[PDB]
């Protein structure tokens, strides 16, 4: 991410205040809030995006 | 562990749709074998 | 000339529920929220509470509760035992035979981490026991409860 | 007049909410029922509220 998105502070700091560790961190936090009320998965995680 | 939360959290969501609700409820109780439909039968 | 529907259940009026401020909250207190969880069956609510029979039997039923948490945590004390033969058995197999030096270590961790699990289970029973005791401690009149 | 129909959602659900009350069915049913009585008078009321 830095890689690519590195040239802006804006990016930087994004990274730093996100918190979000790990992909499996993000998966689970973005399913757990396109579609809350069901049993969060692995497979609905990924397959959904 | 946090995935355990998020179930937990989902589970107290009320989700509006009244169909949804239903179909919510519905899918709390296992199906079961002929067996099963057996006994309950003569249960019943 | 008009007539009527008897309806067979009691149902509130819209206006005075989703009519922001919902008149039917400011009277009872109930959050919005609340109130379209109760009215739309999502959610219990409590109507009724004997405080004198609550606080006469706040000790009976605290000693029913006494002798139930014993039992959770017999069977919680028995399973480590279970836990503690089952380790010896497994230590008892790695090192009377020839085994990896870390393969005996990864199968005692293994069952440390079983234990660990049945731990997290009597923390599960521990908070299923106490958290209702505590829920009824408080159970007053316009008490919402989600997880029927 | 576009009214007779609201009228009979309502008519149809309580009809039917007596029905199962009457045979006796499971709290998941019958709660069912009065969830959508309750919202068929709120249709008959205010539709889309």
């Amino acid at each position: 991410i830095v890689e690519r998105f590195g040239f802006s502070e804006i990016m930087r700091s994004t990274l730093e205040k996100d918190n979000t560790v790990g992909t499996d961190e993000a998966l689970l936090d973005i399913y757990r809030k396109l579609r809350p009320g069901e049993p969060p998965t692995k497979e609905s995680a990924q397959t959904l995006l | 562990e946090a995935l355990r939360q998020a179930r937990k959290d989902a589970e107290l969501t009320a989700s509006a749709d009244s169909v949804r609700a239903y179909l919510k409820q519905i899918g709390k109780v296992a199906l079961l074998n002929a067996e099963e439909e057996v006994e309950l039968a003569k249960r019943i | 000339r008009m007539g009527h529907i008897e309806l067979a259940a009691p149902v509130t009026h819209i206006w005075y529920f989703k009519g922001v401020p919902s008149r039917l909250g400011y009277l009872l207190d109930l959050a919005p929220k609340d109130l379209e969880k109760i009215i739309y069956f999502a959610a219990y609510v409590i109507t009724s509470v004997d405080e004198e029979m609550r606080h006469n039997e706040l000790s009976t039923l605290e000693a029913e509760m006494a002798v139930e948490r014993k039992a959770v945590e017999d069977q919680r004390d028995g399973e480590l035992e279970a836990r503690a033969q089952k380790l010896e058995a497994d230590l008892a197999e790695l090192e009377a035979e020839g085994a990896k030096a870390d393969a005996r270590r990864k199968v005692r961790d293994g069952g440390e981490r079983e234990m660990r699990q049945i731990r997290d289970r009597a923390q599960r029973e521990l908070d299923r026991l106490e958290d209702i005791w505590s829920t009824f401690t408080k159970l007053a009149p316009k008490q919402l409860i989600v997880d029927e | 007049s576009d009214l007779n129909d609201l009228y009979r959602r309502v008519i149809n659900r309580n009809n039917r909410l007596k029905r199962l009350i009457d045979l006796g069915a499971p709290e998941i049913i019958v709660n069912n029922e009065k969830r959508m009585l309750q919202e068929s008078v709120d249709a008959l009321f205010d539709n889309g509220r």
